[PDB]
RNA sequence: CGGAAGGCUCAGUAACGGGCGAGUAUUUAAUCUCUAGAACCGGACAACCUCAGGAAACAGAGGGGAAAACGGAGUAAGAGCAUGUGUUAGCAUGUGAUGAGAACAACAGUGCAGGAGAGUAAGAAGCCAUCCCAUCAGUUAGUAAGUAGGGUAAGGGCCUAUUUAGACGUAGACGGGUACGGGGGAUUAGGGUUUGAUUCCGGAGAGGGAGCCUGAGAGACGGCUACCAGGUCCAAGG
RNA sequence: GGAGUGUGGAUUAGUACGAAAGGAAACCCACACGUGACCUCUGGUGCAGCGGGUGUGCGGAAGUGCAACUGCCAUGCUACGUCUCCUCAAGCAUAGCUGGAAGCCUCUAAGCUAGAAAUGAGUCCUGACUCUGGAAGACGGCCGGGAAGACGACCCGUAGUUAACAGCGGUGUUGUACGAUAUGAGCUUUCUAUUGUAGUAGCGAGUAUUUGAGACACUGGUUGUUACCACCGUCGU
RNA sequence: UAGAAAGCGACGCGGCUUUUUGAUUCUUCGAUGUCGGCUCUUCCUAGCAUGGCCAUGCAGCCGUGGCGAAGUGUUGGAUUGU
RNA sequence: CCUCGUCAUUUAAAUGGUGACGCGCAUGAAUGGAAUGACGAGAUUCCCACUGUCCCUACAUGUAGACUAGCGAACCCAUUU
RNA sequence: GAGCCUCUAGUGGAUGUUUUACACAUGUAAGGGAAUUCGGCAAAAUGGAUGCGUAACUUCGGGAGAAGUAUUGGUUCAAUUG
């Protein structure tokens, strides 16, 4: 049995294989059960970890609202975790998945570190890591752009992240300078266009209102000239 | 040591006692004794047996899988991480930015 | 945005299966004409990144991040009900469930919200014509009708409750056997007798039966689900 | 008196032997029938114990009789369950050794060796006549029990971890007591004060809480209370 | 298949048994309950299986004729009173 | 009679049952002959349901029985067994 | 005026002992289901009312309750015999 450990305060994994006793204390336990880094390894006494899911040594995953230790197969939609639906809309369909209590079924389980404490696991503790992409919307940006609450244009907030980029990566340099971009916020050409609309409105409506009354110059008996089919 | 779990009354059985009923559908399954499986034939629901396992846990006498009702471990909130700008220089962008903001 | 068309066959069906008229008691993405739009906020899913399962088919944890994708806020709008007035739109008044919305590029355009009328396609209907056996003479009880309600996009025993006994037959009812139906084909002085799986139109099916999600539209099978009859691969667990 | 009997599989082996086709020979393991015991498990049985309903009695409820029906089930008994069953000695038929009669020959006339699920012993059940020991008292009845039992007989106890009743611990069987309280498909609109307001209800199968409750047994564990120290006969010194 | 005698053995001749049916009338007619089955025990050997051996027309497998041996076995059914 | 007649069907297996056949020891017409319905505590064969009849017996209840108080016979008898 | 239970009126003795085996009246039984026996002998199974649905043959009256199947308690309502 392996077991894969992820620490969400630093972005790491590492991946162990248990022993036998070791294995025989989890037996018993299911998904967001809690237990004591004791339980698994000599010493890591007041480690609080968290249990995951995992996989059947057949392959099935471990399903975290499926309270037994059996096999059942379940018809599953789109937003089911298990299934991976592609090339048609509202297709569903029945596939075999295991419950969540565990046994010597299971191949591999997965856990999560609450807080490393005063320990030192390895890989964990020893690397910090951050984030893959960066906030497109402008409220987000503006939050990590340190700001809160006052209002600036997007160039002020972009100048600044990106000289302390310059700043505090490189010192100086041509690498980093990810191409940030904000969404939410009115550029100049979205001005125009927003003024544009009002100018619309306000014609069709003159235009549409005379002819009302042009019409009644003419026709003062409109209704009983019409009516008489 | 033990048998298993009674199927009708939830009881773990000891090693060396009660009995397997094999079905045509082709399941196997575990009685404590013949009380139990006489009443599965006569179709006695299990829930209405008072003294059983099955029926105490139901009722909420007994703490049982149904009561637990467990939540994700909440963390907090980390000194922004993201790509590239390193940890410790967001601690300090991030106190900058506060006092310019003032 | 399309995969509901086209292609294949004639098993089932004596019937909305076929010919002629009519346009409703109905729903319709695209397309046309007229008209036509001041709106804020929040998370995720897939791919990406780090571990990593399974014989394969197929899947896990953890963390970011978009939309003209999605859910909420206000706000226009707004079903039904009731009374006036104009059949009947419309308008007035009272009451109100519900409740949104796309811009972008300039090679100089392309889109998307609402209405009203068209246009295309279905659903349901009117009339008339339809094979053999009497060694098959009585058949039917949602059957025939009425009142009221549910249901549907919509009329209706379509379904249900209480009342009335009807409906159809020797001018062949009911049962059984048999059949894709026309436009047409072969023979022919005339009157006839025989055939139509088969370039066009309409119907039904996808091994046999039954249920279904998505969508403007399927009871779809080069979609899904279960049984029955058969098969294929395995490391025997799928 | 008497007790174990037989079958199959694997291995030798596709071997010897046969032209080929075919095709043998211990030890070990599984089983059947027979024999003798045993209840730990699993079936069966329901006398003690707990529950349920039908008809009719004791004014209602609760506790219950009679006719009998029905679900579970201690201890016990039982098989459809579990355990059980070989070794010596003398020698049959036969095949042999030495060897005369009968200078040769020959299992036999003397003598010797190998020899059967058969025979005789031991291990197994019954137990004749005996043998060794203690002591002036011994033994029987009467009283109370069972592991024993038709009655006798056998195994035991009588001032004590003795008996019986209670607590408090322990181990089981049944299935959630009485009474309260709340709810309940529905059906209904009563009363007091007093003119008009306020007060203001009934009837109902069942279900949930209090409640793994209540009932019932056994304890070679431990505390309290209560009862019991006799008597009669026979043989001996 | 040669050959009396592995196995057979014509035509004749001598015995044993009482389990078949006869033959006879000794005992019982002031009464010995009459066929078959069911149940249960013991005995006999003229040996079907199981153990030890001898002959063979015994290669092996399967057999056939004989010797000492009676310890343990020899079943479930259909028609029929049998 | 021969005889458990021969052929078919019912069973794993049929001295049985039913259907056929007929020189019938020794069938047969009011000494009444032949084919049916309804009804038999009448005789016979088979199927479904059901079961301690059986394989193969086990446990439990009432009443007698054993032992004890009160009461108290008969059949039979050459008898030494 | 069946069986079962009660009111009026009427009623009872060979003694004590928990009491083996074999009996006579009765209960229940795993898996199998007539293998039992001359023979299903004895026992078990079916059972009232309401509805649906009912064959050969027949003297046309019958067969016929043919066979085969389903329903049934308590409570609270509607409707008036369904
Ligand atoms: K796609
Ligand atoms: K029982
Ligand atoms: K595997
Ligand atoms: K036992
Ligand atoms: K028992
Ligand atoms: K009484
Ligand atoms: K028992
Ligand atoms: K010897
Ligand atoms: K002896
Ligand atoms: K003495
Ligand atoms: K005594
Ligand atoms: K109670
Ligand atoms: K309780
Ligand atoms: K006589
Ligand atoms: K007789
Ligand atoms: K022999
Ligand atoms: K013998
Ligand atoms: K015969
Ligand atoms: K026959
Ligand atoms: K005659
Ligand atoms: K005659
Ligand atoms: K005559
Ligand atoms: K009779
Ligand atoms: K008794
Ligand atoms: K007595
Ligand atoms: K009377
Ligand atoms: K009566
Ligand atoms: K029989
Ligand atoms: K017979
Ligand atoms: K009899
Ligand atoms: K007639
Ligand atoms: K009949
Ligand atoms: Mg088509
Ligand atoms: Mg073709
Ligand atoms: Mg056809
Ligand atoms: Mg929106
Ligand atoms: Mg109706
Ligand atoms: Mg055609
Ligand atoms: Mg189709
Ligand atoms: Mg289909
Ligand atoms: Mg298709
Ligand atoms: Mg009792
Ligand atoms: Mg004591
Ligand atoms: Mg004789
Ligand atoms: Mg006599
Ligand atoms: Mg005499
Ligand atoms: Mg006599
Ligand atoms: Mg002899
Ligand atoms: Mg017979
Ligand atoms: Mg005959
Ligand atoms: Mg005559
Ligand atoms: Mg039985
Ligand atoms: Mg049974
Ligand atoms: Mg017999
Ligand atoms: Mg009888």
């Amino acid at each position: 049995m392996k077991l894969n450990i992820s620490y969400p305060t630093n972005g790491t994994h590492k991946t162990f294989k248990l022993d036998f006793k070791a294995e025989q204390r989890l037996y018993g336990k299911k998904t967001l059960d809690t237990f004591d880094g004791s339980i698994i390894k000599p010493e890591w006494e007041g480690l609080q970890f968290q249990i995951t899911g995992g996989s059947d040594v057949q392959g099935f995953p471990m399903i975290k609202t499926l309270l037994t230790d059996k096999r059942k197969k379940l018809l599953l939609k789109k937003g089911d975790k298990g299934f991976k639906p592609v090339n048609r809309k509202g297709l569903r369909k029945r596939k075999t998945v295991r419950g969540s209590i565990i046994a010597s079924d299971i191949s591999m389980v997965c856990v999560s570190l609450i807080d490393a404490k005063e320990v030192a696991i390895e890989g964990l503790t020893d690397v910090v890591v951050g984030a893959t992409h960066w906030p497109k919307r402008f409220n987000k940006l503006k939050a990590k752009a340190g700001f809160s609450e006052d209002a600036d244009v997007t160039a002020e907030q972009v100048l600044k992240v990106i000289k302390d980029a310059i700043l505090e990566v490189n010192g100086g340099d041509i690498k980093k300078l990810p191409k940030l971009k904000v969404s939410r916020y009115q550029t100049e050409k979205q001005k125009e266009r927003k003024a544009e609309k009002i100018k619309l409105i306000e014609e069709r409506k003159k235009k549409s209102e005379k002819e009302r009354a042009d019409f009644l110059k003419k026709y003062p008996d409109w209704q009983k000239k019409f009516a008489t089919k | 040591f033990y048998e298993g779990t009674c199927v009708y009354s939830g009881y773990p059985v000891p090693r060396g006692k009660g009995t397997y009923f094999v079905s045509l559908d082709d399941k196997s399954s575990l009685f404590f004794s013949s009380k139990y499986k006489n009443f599965s034939d006569k179709k006695i629901k299990a829930k209405r047996v008072k003294q059983t396992l099955m029926s105490k846990q139901f009722c909420g006498k007994v703490e049982s899988v149904h009561t637990e009702k467990k939540k994700k471990i909440v963390v907090q909130k980390i000194v922004r991480g993201f790509p590239a700008l390193p940890k410790d220089a967001v601690e300090k962008i991030r106190e900058q930015n506060k006092d310019y903001k003032k």
